[PDB]
């Protein structure tokens, strides 16, 4: 119908009145919701602050797929707007380690492919000299060989 | 002929009354199969001077003795010669029998004990499976498939031990072709040299391994670059023992082409043959240019002088100084010198870490000037001793 600025309000307060520390799992679905909005409302800054308190706790449980592959999507479009390279190469870190142990190379290989694309748009890092030998990288595509 | 039923007769009558293993209608067969001395099978000490012929497939005989086999020779000696006689067979479902139906925990962990290896006296063959697998699909697989049989096997070197250093020649042997479907050799050169250290023990020592290792040390010492660039040809004269010519008289002109550096040398030294890989055009003024800047780094380090300057260096490579300066760049990410090249003063600044072996023309006035000028501090250091 056309309602953008009253859509982030609703759902901002709301999910923390039901479970506030009882259960992340219905409230994954109202951050990922909400930060979503932010980004059609044009408003990068906005779903940064509202992803907080979740933090890294979910690498502190079994490892539950998707849920992952899901949150480090929405915070690159974030980084769109503010054209940050430096924060995107972090954010497909863990998935890059996903992929190689419970996925295939499938949708590994198309990944990594922009992994190493986005490391020569920094200045190194204490990271990146960690990031240069690959085991991995040097087979199948030749650009992959070209930019390792 | 009759030299393997006779010479086997006595080995086992002296340990058996009857043949535990043969079995009495296989006992005639043994010098049944073949017409030649050394037929393609054998047992006990026998079997050491015994090995392939043309095309082993009665191994299949050889595998049936399992209950009394052991009373003879040790039962851990039947994948000895096994899959090394079926190197030349070149069969999938052949080696599939023998890696993957023979698994694990057959009858090895519960009334014997383990040695793994296989190969050599008697040990089992799980260790021969995992060695074995890359060289069956190496022919089979490509580049992307090639690494995940490497990760069971880099993991499983070290994850056991082997006495005989021969379990890295088949990783090295897997590893040559992997980096000769490839296209840069610098990986294939540094390969090549641990396996040479690896033929002097057992397992093939003879002279037709060095034939095809000759073959490879010419290209990958042509293309490659790690310690100087022919030293390394006069340090395992192996090649002149063999064919001299077909690729192999390369490195006869090469000797002494990189210490003259013309380039009427380098049309003897490349052919049309070698001329259709675009990485030779690449290191064609690669190895000229090193080993020009080898003899100026002994020539300019005499006593005080640590610096070159554009004229010698350029003269010598016949290279524009332009070029120059980025090219030894790519040769001083290698580790031989730490210097920075200079610009406007035209002068060269050299940090030298390089090693620089093959010694011995220095040492009478390098060790004497170790001596005779500290015994300048020792002289002076005498009048010191009043407390």
């Amino acid at each position: 119908e056309g309602k953008i600025d009253e859509a982030a309000d609703i759902l901002c307060e709301l999910q923390v009145e039901t479970y506030g520390s009882m259960e992340m799992s219905e409230k994954i679905q109202f951050i990922l919701e909400q930060m979503e909005l932010s980004i059609l409302k044009g408003d990068y800054s906005q779903a940064t602050v509202l992803s907080r308190k979740i933090l890294k706790k979910t690498f502190k449980n079994p490892k539950y797929e998707s849920l992952k592959l899901e949150y480090y999507n929405l915070l690159v479009k974030i980084s769109l707007h503010k054209r940050e390279y430096l924060e995107v190469a972090q954010y497909l870190q863990e998935i890059y380690q996903t992929d190689a142990i419970k996925s295939d190379e499938a949708k590994w290989k198309p990944v990594l492919s922009h992994i190493v694309y986005f490391l020569v748009l920094s200045p190194y890092g204490n990271l990146q000299n960690d990031l240069i030998h690959k085991i991995q990288n040097d087979n199948n595509l030749k650009k992959l060989e070209s930019q390792e | 002929m009759f030299n393997n039923h006779e010479i086997d007769t006595i080995l086992s009558t002296l340990r058996m009354e009857a043949d535990p293993s043969l079995h009495p209608l296989f006992e005639q067969f043994e010098k049944f199969y073949e017409e030649k001395l050394w037929f393609q099978l054998s047992e006990s000490l026998t079997k050491f001077f015994d090995d392939a012929k043309s095309t082993p497939l009665r191994l299949r005989l050889y595998d049936n003795f399992v209950s009394k086999f052991y009373d003879k020779i040790n039962q851990l000696s039947v994948v000895k010669y096994l899959l090394a006689s079926l190197k030349d067979s070149k069969d999938f479902d052949e080696s599939l029998k023998y890696l993957d139906d023979l698994k694990a925990q057959f009858q090895e962990l519960d009334s014997k004990k383990q040695r793994n290896n296989g190969s050599k006296d008697h040990g089992d063959g799980i260790l021969l499976i995992d060695s074995e697998i890359a060289r069956t699909y190496l022919l089979k697989n490509d580049l992307v498939k090639a690494r995940d049989l490497l990760d069971d096997l880099e993991k499983t070197l070290d994850k056991k031990d082997s006495i005989p250093l021969r379990i890295t020649n088949s990783f090295y042997s897997t590893n040559s072709q992997y980096f000769k479907f490839k296209n840069d050799f610098n990986s294939f050169y540094y390969t090549s040299l641990l396996y040479l250290s690896t033929l002097e023990p057992s397992t093939s020592i003879t002279l037709a391994e060095r034939q095809q290792l000759a073959y490879d040390l010419s290209i990958s010492a042509l293309l490659g670059d790690k310690i100087y660039n022919f030293g390394e040809l006069l340090h395992h004269p192996i090649m002149e023992t063999i064919v001299n010519d077909s690729n192999y008289d390369w490195l006869f002109q090469l000797l002494n082409a990189l210490t003259v550096g013309d380039f009427d040398k380098f049309d003897s030294l490349i052919k049309v043959q070698i001329s259709k890989i675009p990485i030779l055009a690449q290191h064609e003024s690669f190895l000229r240019q090193k080993i020009c800047l080898m003899t100026l780094i002994e020539t300019v380090f005499v006593k005080n002088i640590r610096m070159l300057s554009f004229e010698d260096i350029s003269k010598a490579t016949h290279l524009p100084k332009d070029n120059v300066e980025h090219l030894v760049m790519r040769a001083i990410s290698l580790g031989l010198l730490k210097g920075s090249i200079d610009q406007v003063n035209e002068l060269v600044t050299i940090s030298w870490v390089q090693p620089r072996i093959i010694s011995g023309d220095q040492i009478t006035k390098m060790k004497d000037r170790l001596v005779e000028w500290n015994d300048q501090v020792e002289k002076l250091g005498k009048k010191m001793e009043a407390r």
